[PDB]
């Protein structure tokens, strides 16, 4: 993995195109997340 | 050292977590071509990741960060979706678990969007699609996210062009 950028602990993609679109995040360290919930799902067929 | 909880549906806790999941869908610029096409889930399950090795670790890392952050985590819960879901669980993340040819460098990516997430259920650009059927928008075959607890501290921000 690469490494934070200097004096940063994670990075945020902030959409500037799409005004729809919510923000994805990077964490460069596994310690960072803890995976509190396994959801199970299908995707539905829209009507 | 993983267990997992079955949460009720009349849980206010599974209720919480399933609209966050669902109200967090959006349309894609792929056209469903990674993740399938759809506008909502039927979720089946959700189960709650007990590992007291592990939660020490991400609160261990927390503390650090939150010291080096004006005593602010900055923590939120977002959704990972990954080939590796049973990996995680058991064993936690690591650099096994990074998208080495993300947008914003080899890290492990979450995302706000819940659609998106989907997108990487099954590997990068959706791979394959579901292993029984090869379809990136199978309505048959049951997929797993996982929503996740994160630190973010002192984020750098890219703005997407
Ligand atoms: O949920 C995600 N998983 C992944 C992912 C998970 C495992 C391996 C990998 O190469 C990417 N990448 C994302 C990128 C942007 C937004 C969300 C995700
Ligand atoms: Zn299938």
């Amino acid at each position: 993995m690469a490494h934070s950028p200097p004096g940063h602990h994670s990075v945020t993609g902030r959409p500037s195109v799409n005004g729809l679109a919510l923000a994805e995040y990077v964490i460069y360290r596994g310690e960072q997340a803890y995976p509190e919930y396994l959801i199970t799902y299908q995707i539905m067929r829209p009507e | 050292g993983t267990i997992l909880i079955d949460l009720s549906p009349d849980d206010k806790e599974f209720q919480s977590v399933e609209e966050e999941m669902q109200s967090t869908v959006r349309e894609h610029r792929d056209g469903g071509h990674a993740g399938g096409i759809f506008n909502r889930y039927n979720i089946l399950k959700i189960q709650k990741v007990c590992n007291k090795k592990l939660w020490e670790r991400y609160t261990h890392r927390r503390k650090e960060v939150s010291e080096e952050n004006h005593n602010h985590a900055n923590e939120r819960m977002l959704f990972h979706g990954s080939p590796f879901v049973n990996a995680i669980i058991h064993k936690g993340f690591d650099e096994r678990h990074a998208y080495i040819g993300g947008m914003f460098g080899a890290g492990i990516y979450f995302a706000e969007n819940s659609s998106k997430s989907n997108q990487y259920v099954y590997g990068i650009g959706g791979g394959t699609g579901c292993p029984v059927h090869k379809d990136r928008s199978c309505y048959i075959c049951h997929r797993q996210l996982l929503f996740c607890r994160v630190t973010l501290g002192k984020s750098f921000l890219q703005f997407s062009a």
